[PDB]
RNA sequence: UAGAGGUACUUAUUUCCAAACUUCGAACCUCCUUGUUAGGCAUUUACCUAACUGGAAAUGCUUAAAUGAAUUAGCGUUACAAGUGGGCUCUGACCGGUAAGCGGUCAUGGCGAAAUGGGAUGAACCAUACGUCUGAAUAAGGUGCCGAAAUGUACUAUCACUGAUACCAUAAAGGGAGUCCAUGUAUAUACUAGGGCCCCGAAAAUGAAUGGCGCAUAUAGUACUACCGAUCUCAG
């Protein structure tokens, strides 16, 4: 309903951005950077195909 | 006598030039870069045509003499030295180094002696200019077609629309000569800042 | 005869297989620091547990 | 699984707003208003020699 | 295929390397112990047992 | 299948300016996820509008007034080769914008041999019999139109009904 | 030819800017250090008496001595393996107080102003904390400029 | 580089440059801080200050209020000893060289010590790094037959003793009323801005290799589903 009324007035209702997300891995270990396995092992995504909920901000 | 210009074609150095610490150096084949009617105007002849290198590589002096000589001849031949204004717009400064081998200790301090000059161009970097009439702009563009099979690689003939060798559009010569903030120099344009 | 002069290809394999931060023990330097200055902190020391 | 039933007739009731005769020709408008002025002349470089 | 550190850095006694019957016997007394009444004081002498000679120092009277 | 879109986005609100201009862009995308890069591409290209520092307000999805009828649709584009880029003006016959827009890209790809990414469009919009100027194109708007099916397939008419023998010869004539 | 020299290497580093060659301001030699402070090392190229090393411009340190032209700092290169503690000697004339405590100070007493005001009505406390730049609320906006993006048909321009 | 203005120089310009030029100056990096912080009180000093109910420093007492980024994680310390001290290399950056499967460096990865699948074949490239088995669904890569899997659906080009999937196993400058698409003008027609694919340019020695057979809608591009397929992933 705050979409439909902002249409109806002549404004844009932009929505709330997305508080947390859910990250696959979905390339495994080998062949990879020191510091890009390091931001994986912060995660727990060590195994291929794993995930958690990651909650988004400046830092995530 | 000299190489074959695929040797000395693409740049796999930093660039070398005349210094305290290269010496031993031959000057280059270039001596004039300008030829024609050097004392003109940019209103007497507004008409230009370029020559466009398309590639990132070195042009060697003995190409750019070969370019003047075959430009000014057939220009010459046409319409007899009046209107047209020639000009090249590569210097060569980069040095060419070579082993020479010629018993013999090959590949042992290969450190090499220069052999010749260069000029290293760019992508989209002009290498030659014809400044004319619109009489002779037939003649110019037949000019820098012969010259273009002087030079390595592949290269586009260009008219341009601006006027001379000037940064101004036709359009906008009109508009500043009008408004008064041009100004003339003995050749080219001087522009009129106001301060 | 002319074999290789050095390499760094795997010193940060090496390195990071361990960078081992050396704590210091105390930030005062009693070698170093100045005489005139140490001569009287035991001197107000000395003079406290009396 | 009754909520999620609502939430289904609650999103399925917009797609109702969106394929309607007169909410499209509205958007369909103003994509024909978006779009630019038609070109005279194509081509790299137009060339001008006006004389002066 | 997991990115872990597989190896041990640190290894620690847990029951004692003697061949004695007495000194394995009461281990077995004070492991009991520190396990069952979950005290700080049975789970040290639990593991002085436990420690080769050489840190098990004669101190004197 | 690429869907015709509306996204219009904006610069966030810095003390010196709160309400600034907001942007649109028309683009054609398989979703709104693309939608969304597509014009983050042309802001920033063009209007100098980077993805950090701006919103995205409504990816607006255009659906047809009408997809049951055919509309002869121009399309302005520049395509990008080695060493130059050609500026062209070619036209379709289709149901809507995107299926124009998607015969353009296979097109391209086929006869000049370039891909999407090479490509930039100026303008689609929907055009007139008499503004029509191009004669292959041209013949279809025309009344008494025939041409035979020549080369007729051989397909199974369910792929349960296929078959790799047969006693009589199939006819592929027209007829 | 790889030279192994004490000021090798450093064309740049003790040149002094543009505009800011010869001696220092007076006010420099009037300021004052203690033992514990945070100091930044960064070198003045005319001052030749009592330099550091070219390796600790631009290196944070602990101040441990003190005498009576120059500042002993405490800075931890990093060597091979392991990060060694170094006990430089340098003049202040290279030294300047560091303001890398200067944001957690400020919170510490900026925390102390909202803890005790708290109990001063009294009433009771919101928990302040630092937290990273985080992603928006919902809300609603009208613009009127909406202006038309599209590409243009390309010119060569030469 | 090349003209103009002044009394060969010189004042403004202009064509075009520097690893051992700099008046500006990124990206990528680097280093420090982020829980205890503000005080107040009175002993000690041969030190500092003109002076002590000051400074500087360490000893204790204590007045207030709290555990004050994210994500993750047990951390610290010692002893004894093996092998090693010829390396090679993908992708980028670089020095020398006409160049090299050449010589010498740099950053992450790989091989060496890493199987299996894929690139017909290969230490190094792609997917992935492994107990013994039984299935399912996939990755790289493929689906005329050899060969497991659609000669799949939708849309554009192509006739040539020719073309055919990264690293990769070679081809350029320069031409063509071959064909398709195409820009601007002039009067169905003349003049061309060009682009692909195809042809020419294009010659070596045993008989010869898109992997072979063969194909010509099994060739060149584009889009979307189904399907086969590793010791990965998942279930037992």
């Amino acid at each position: 309903d705050a979409e439909n009324k902002a249409t109806a007035e002549g404004a844009f209702y932009v929505p709330a951005e997305a508080k947390f997300a859910f990250v696959i891995r979905t390339k495994g270990t080998n062949k990879l950077h020191p510091d890009v396995r390091k931001i994986l092992h912060l995660f727990r995504l060590n195994q291929k195909h794993n995930a958690i909920f990651v909650r988004l901000n400046k830092a995530t | 006598g000299r190489r074959p210009a695929r040797c000395y074609r693409y740049i796999g150095n930093k660039p070398y030039p005349k210094s305290r610490f290269c010496r031993g150096v031959p000057d280059p084949r270039i001596i004039r870069y300008e030829t024609g009617t050097k004392t003109a105007h940019a209103k007497e002849l507004p008409i230009c045509c370029r020559l466009i290198l398309l590639e990132h590589e070195c042009v060697s002096s003995e190409a750019l003499e070969a370019a003047r000589v075959s430009s000014n001849r057939y220009m010459m031949k046409t319409m007899g030295k009046d209107g047209y204004h020639i000009k090249i717009n590569l210097h060569p400064f980069h040095v060419l180094r070579i082993n020479k081998m010629l018993l013999q200790t090959g590949m042992r301090h290969a450190f090499g002696k220069p052999e010749g000059l260069v000029a290293r161009a760019n992508y989209n970097s002009q290498i030659m200019t014809i400044r004319t009439t619109s009489a002779g702009l037939k003649h110019a563009l037949e000019a820098l077609r012969r010259a273009s099979f002087k030079f390595p690689g592949h290269s586009r003939v260009v008219i341009s629309n601006k006027v001379g060798f000037t940064p101004y559009t036709f359009e906008q010569f009109k508009e500043l000569q009008a408004n008064g903030q041009i100004v003339d120099c003995g050749n080219h344009v001087k522009r009129v800042y106001r301060r | 005869a002319k074999r290789s002069n050095t390499s760094a290809h795997n010193r940060s394999h090496q390195h990071h297989r361990n960078i081992h931060k050396c704590v210091v023990k105390k930030l005062w330097f009693e070698k170093g620091m100045n005489a005139k200055f140490l001569r009287n902190a035991r001197y107000a020391k000395a003079g406290q547990n009396k | 699984q009754k909520a999620l039933k609502e939430v289904a007739e609650l999103r399925a009731a917009q797609e109702a707003k969106r394929t309607s005769p007169e909410v499209v020709k509205a958007v369909f408008a103003e994509a024909v208003a978006a779009q630019p002025a038609t070109p005279d002349n194509m081509s790299t470089q137009i060339i001008n020699h006006i004389p002066l | 295929g997991v990115d872990l550190d597989h190896r041990v850095p640190r290894k620690q006694r847990q029951e004692p390397k003697t061949a004695d019957a007495q000194m394995k016997m009461l281990h077995n007394l004070y492991a009991f112990l520190a396990r069952r009444t979950g005290n700080d004081f049975n789970a040290k002498i639990a593991h002085r047992l436990c420690i080769s000679r050489t840190n098990r120092r004669p101190y004197s009277l | 299948s690429l869907k015709q879109y509306l996204v219009i986005g904006r610069p966030y609100p810095t003390k010196e300016i709160p309400n600034p201009p907001a942007v649109r862009v028309q683009v054609f995308a398989p979703d709104e996820v693309i939608a969304k890069s597509k014009f983050w591409t042309v802001a920033q290209r063009i209007a100098r509008l980077k993805k950090a520092h701006g919103e995205v307000l409504a990816v607006k999805h255009v659906i047809e007034p009408e997809p049951t009828r055919v509309k002869n649709y121009g399309v302005w584009l520049s395509y990008r080769s080695t060493r130059n880029h050609h500026n062209v003006y070619k036209e379709y016959r289709d149901t809507t914008t995107e299926g124009a827009a998607t015969k353009m890209l296979a097109e391209l790809a086929g006869t000049h041999d370039v891909s999407a990414d090479n490509i930039s469009i100026i303008k689609i919009a929907e055009v007139a019999d008499k503004d029509l100027v191009h004669k292959n194109i041209s013949q279809f708007t025309h009344e008494n139109i025939k041409f035979p099916m020549l080369k007729q397939s051989i397909r199974a008419p369910t792929a349960s009904a296929r078959k790799v023998f047969a006693a009589t010869r199939p006819t592929v004539c027209g007829f | 030819g790889h030279t192994e020299g004490l000021r090798h290497a450093t064309r740049y580093l003790f040149a002094r800017k543009f505009r800011k060659h010869g001696a220092p301001a007076p006010s420099i030699t009037l300021r004052t250090f203690r033992i514990g402070d945070i100091v930044d090392i960064k070198v003045n190229g005319a001052l030749h008496s009592g330099m550091p090393n070219r390796v600790y411009h631009g290196a944070t340190g602990i101040v441990w001595n003190v005498s009576p032209h120059a500042v002993g700092i405490l800075v931890k290169r990093r060597v091979n393996n392991h990060i060694a503690p170094k006990r430089i000697y340098v003049r202040t004339e290279h030294v300047f107080p560091s303001k890398s405590k200067n944001d957690f100070v400020a919170r510490c007493q900026a925390n102390l102003k909202a803890h005790e005001e708290a109990k001063k009505a009294g009433t009771k406390i919101a928990l302040p904390k630092r937290l990273p730049a985080q992603p928006r609320a919902s809300h609603v906006v009208k613009p009127e400029l909406i202006q038309t993006i599209t590409d243009a048909p390309f010119r060569e321009n030469w």
